[PDB]
């Protein structure tokens, strides 16, 4: 048989908002049926001490779908994430880790990076470095057969992700960001990238992920940044797609570029490479 | 079945959407302007739409005129049109171009040459046998067709029956809406799917390097199915590219998919040229993907639509006909286009689905240093055909009639004096009786010239048989492999006097030899010219019985033969003369142009005075088709212009 | 380390084609799933 294609949902900053949340996603279920993941890559606890969380800890609620959550982006969270290996943190919610792939029983590839760049040593636990960069790549780039991967949940933008693309509003790309995350992304080429920390919606034009007439066509990568739950704003902070792993797709098909599509953003040019 | 086929594919067009807005302007205007971007569907709708308009009129059934350029795309859209009429062709839609005309007393669109609708002006003024005139592709801007705008222009004011439409594909509508007393527009948007823009980091020193480097990573690169268009600058740089980009591809061993390369260029046949509409190549069996590639001259950057192209490679240039009128040259130069050109060129990529277009040279030379639009064909063009057709439209006032772009005043001059000094005008400058019958030949004046004039030397027939061979592309075949081959052959037929008399020995002999194809490949003659040359031959001969121009041979075992012929060039060639200067360099007659012969004439000694066809410019002045002749006959056959109170010394 | 075969042609794309392509071709996400309005 053919599988099915899987139905995600992706959500941004939660913010410590978990009733809010939860709510939209079963109201999203009743209406247009069930969805496999939920994906929550921003700021997932407050700063103050959160009396919502106690009650999906013990269990008197319970979140409606699986959840995958990055990690404490900040110090005053690091408390509630007790294995930097990863954790159940409660019921149907499931904390990834610092750094790992998750591959799914459909095929599914979710590569994640948790924290903020440093160069601090010892790294602190809200933190990523330049060897966690270097570990995923290793993992996954030195294999001769190596295409992309499906999905790169990271909490930070990549720096400079706003060259050749569509306006990114009030975010200055060049100035804001991790370069880090981007050297792993132009690694990693994943068909989706999720971020947030921001708290803005930005859909970026998609890239492609070859050298036009110097390397052979790859597939496109689609940047998608993702609001904060409950903002004043109403900007798009929960964004559901449904996706053909990688591996289960015809190459002719994975590689065709929409008509919009730009430049790789982080690509240098000619004259800078030099160093 | 068929035309139903047809049908739901012409409907899909952008004009379509237009029709009802197109018919309102018609029927209400005289003159209007209609812009749409190439593919839009123009040559092919619009003219079946006033087809529909002369129906529905009154009266006798007036055709449709719909001018081309370019021969090939004449020929070829008209055959299109007639299988979207679901008639055949040249009865209710036919042709006419010049040297072949394929039409009838049914015909009621014809599709033509600019050279031809002009010609059919100089023996019908107001252009009485059609009712709507359609001027298309005109942004190209042609020597012919800039003259029919300026005759159309004068028709309108007499002729309130004929509409004119002038159909471009550039934004220079504002150029045309004035000159037509402010014409409505009716501009038909672009459908065209979106064209990225490529450019290199840097300008690339060997374009045509760079031309078959992109055309080949294109190929092996690219995951979107897709034709490539590849420009270049004509047949003699796309043969040795099309042998290139073969030998580069068979190094790059088997895995590489299949590339369908075809050229498109003027002097090819009919069905040879036909072949461009057949579909690409499939994808083979490993997935690589089977692409074809149009190797094309200009012919290709209007009238055209090859479905299926998604990548473009432009280097920008084109072989342009260029007239120096200071020193009496006309030549074929490569010149750089136009930004309107490479908008054009790009939006080829858009057509069938999105694609894109690489530009060989940097983003920021294309901002400043392309030029806008291109140049009108009549500001570099010698008018001396054009002014024999004019002189014979009854246009007297050559310097206040509405040319869109005028040509400079001492081409003008050039001219007049041209047609002065050959006797077809007089002293005052009136149109002879001589230049009436000069410009009905499909010629330039100087071959014109020479064929009437010849009658009176009883050599008629051969010089006839010279400007056949003249007038079509040349007729030896000399392959670079095969030279030595191509060389021996071709000295079987040299005759010691020149070029034109060896051109004689070759059509002689082609007819002796009951045009055979085998002869041609055996002899190393271009077997397609030589068709076209006895074609061109049994025209201007049927122009000449209309003239009663007696065909004359003379006794060929008389020493007299070949040199009356030689006194019958001079008739039309006295100003094409150079002299043998002291150094061993000639000189040119009034204008003192150091020339050389050229590197393919048979003459390899100097005679003290020479007549040119051709006048040949590049790295070193050159001139092509040379003969032997005495400087006697020069001061009696021509005392005008070799008067010696004007005359410099040379 | 901060302190210390024909050459392939290189393409860059053009700036005016960006602008016309952001305005026009914004094709919407054909794997998006449009949630409604609360």
């Amino acid at each position: 048989m053919a599988q099915k294609p899987l139905r995600l949902l992706a959500c941004g900053d939660v913010e410590g908002k978990f009733d809010i949340l939860f709510n939209r996603v079963q109201a999203i279920q009743k209406k247009s049926g069930n969805f496999d993941l939920l994906l929550c890559v921003g700021n997932f606890f407050g700063s103050t001490q959160d009396a919502e969380w106690e009650e999906y800890k013990t269990g008197i609620k319970k979140a409606p779908i699986q959840t995958y959550v990055l990690g404490a982006n900040n110090q005053e969270t690091v408390k509630y994430f007790q294995d930097a290996d990863g954790c159940e943190l409660a019921e149907n919610i499931t904390y990834l880790g610092r750094k790992g792939i998750f591959t799914g029983s459909s095929g599914l590839q979710i590569v994640y990076l948790s924290g903020t760049e440093s160069l601090n040593e010892p790294v602190p636990g809200y933190s990523f470095s330049p060897k966690d960069v270097s570990s995923l790549r290793m993992m996954l780039c030195t294999t001769s057969q190596f295409k992309g991967v499906d999905i790169l949940l990271t909490s930070p933008w990549p720096k400079c992700v706003g060259n050749f693309g569509n306006s990114s509003g009030e975010v200055d790309t060049k100035k804001c960001g991790s370069a880090l995350v981007s050297s792993l992304a132009t690694g990693l080429k994943p068909r989706y990238h999720f971020a947030a920390l921001e708290k803005t919606y930005y859909e970026r034009l998609p890239y492609r992920n070859h050298i036009i007439l110097q390397e052979n066509a790859q597939h496109a990568t689609r940047f998608i940044a993702l609001a904060n739950v409950g903002n004043p704003e109403k900007k798009k902070y929960l964004y559901a797609f449904s996706i053909v792993p990688m591996k289960l797709m015809d190459a002719a098909e994975l590689v065709k570029q929409p008509p919009d599509v730009t430049e790789n953003p982080y690509r240098k040019s000619g004259q800078e490479a030099s160093i | 079945p068929r035309y139903y086929d047809i049908l739901k594919k012409r409907l899909q067009l952008p004009v379509w959407e237009y029709k009802d807005r197109f018919t309102d302007i018609l029927v209400r205007h005289q003159s209007f302007v209609l812009v749409g971007e190439t593919g839009s569907g123009k040559t092919t709708q619009i003219p079946q739409w006033c087809v529909e308009y002369m129906r529905s009129l009154p009266g006798p059934k007036r055709g449709v005129a719909c001018t081309q350029p370019r021969r090939v795309a004449a020929m070829s859209v008209a055959q299109r049109v007639a299988d979207e009429m679901d008639v055949m062709l040249g009865q209710e839609v036919g042709y006419s171009i010049r040297f072949e005309d394929c039409s009838s007393a049914k015909t009621i669109l014809k599709y033509m040459t600019d050279g031809m609708l002009l010609r059919e002006a100089m023996n019908d003024p107001l252009l009485e046998r059609y009712g709507v005139i359609i001027l298309d592709e005109a942004h190209e801007r042609t020597l012919a067709t800039d003259i029919l705008m300026g005759v159309l222009k004068e028709v309108v004011r007499q002729r309130s029956d004929l509409k004119v439409i002038v159909m471009s594909a550039t934004l220079d509508a504002g150029k045309f809406q004035i000159y037509f007393d402010n014409c409505p527009l009716l501009t038909i948007p672009g459908r065209t799917h979106p064209v990225e823009i490529f450019y290199t980091p840097e300008p690339e020193r060997d374009y045509l390097e760079a031309a078959i480097r992109t055309v080949i990573q294109i190929h092996m690169c690219e995951e979107e199915e897709g034709d490539l268009l590849l420009f270049l600058t004509g047949q003699e740089e796309i043969d040795e590219a099309c042998k290139r980009i073969k030998r580069e591809v068979d190094d790059l061993g088997p895995e590489v998919g299949d590339i369908k390369i075809i050229p498109l260029y003027s002097t090819l046949p009919p069905q040879q040229q036909q072949r461009i509409f057949e579909p690409p190549p499939p994808k083979k069996q490993n997935g690589a993907i089977g692409r074809k590639v149009v190797v094309s001259t200009n012919i290709a950057e209007t009238s055209l639509t090859i479905d299926g192209v998604v990548f473009v490679i432009d280097p920008g240039f084109a072989k342009q006909k260029v007239y120096n009128p200071r020193i009496r040259v006309e030549s074929l130069l490569v010149t750089a286009i136009s930004k309107a050109s490479a908008q054009q060129r790009a939006g080829r990529a858009g057509r069938t689905r999105p694609g894109k277009c690489f530009r060989l040279y940097t983003e920021k030379a294309y901002k400043t240093e392309m030029q806008d639009n291109t140049y009108p064909e009549i500001l570099r063009s010698n008018l001396g055909s054009v002014v024999l057709q004019l002189k014979k439209l009854g246009i007297d006032d050559l310097v206040h009639f509405d040319f869109m772009d005028p040509p400079a005043p001492e081409t003008l001059m050039r001219a007049l004096e041209l047609l002065n000094y050959l006797a077809a005008l007089n002293d005052d400058g009136d149109l002879t009786e001589l230049g009436s019958m000069m410009a009905e030949f499909p010629l330039d004046p100087q071959l014109a010239k020479m064929v009437i004039a010849s009658c009176d030397y009883n050599c008629s027939n051969e010089v006839l048989s010279i400007t056949a061979m003249l007038s079509v592309p040349q007729c030896f075949v000399r392959p670079t492999e095969a030279k030595k081959a191509a060389d021996e052959a071709k000295m079987r037929f040299a005759h010691i006097d020149g070029d034109h008399l060896t051109l004689l020995n070759v059509y002689h002999a082609f007819k002796q030899n009951h045009e055979s194809v085998q002869w041609c490949y055996d002899n190393f003659i271009n077997y397609r010219s030589l068709m076209s040359a006895d074609n061109v031959r049994q025209q201007l001969s049927r122009i000449m019985d209309r003239f009663n121009l007696p065909r004359r041979s003379t006794d060929f075992t008389s020493r007299d033969y070949y040199i009356n012929i030689r006194k019958a060039l001079v008739t039309g060639y006295f100003m094409q003369v150079a002299h043998l200067e002291r150094t061993g360099h000639y000189l040119t007659v009034k204008d003192n142009q150091v020339v050389q012969l050229h590197p393919s004439t048979v003459l390899d000694h100097k005679p003290e005075w020479v007549l040119y066809n051709e006048f040949v410019l590049t790295t070193k002045n050159y001139i092509r088709t040379c003969t032997d002749i005495k400087p006697e006959w020069l001061v009696k056959i021509a005392p005008q212009y070799y008067d010696m109170s004007n005359f410099p010394q040379c | 380390y901060n302190t210390q075969a024909q050459s392939k042609i290189l393409f860059v794309r053009s700036d005016a084609s960006r602008e016309e392509l952001a305005e026009l071709a914004q094709q919407v996400n054909p794997e998006e799933i449009q949630l409604g309005e609360d």
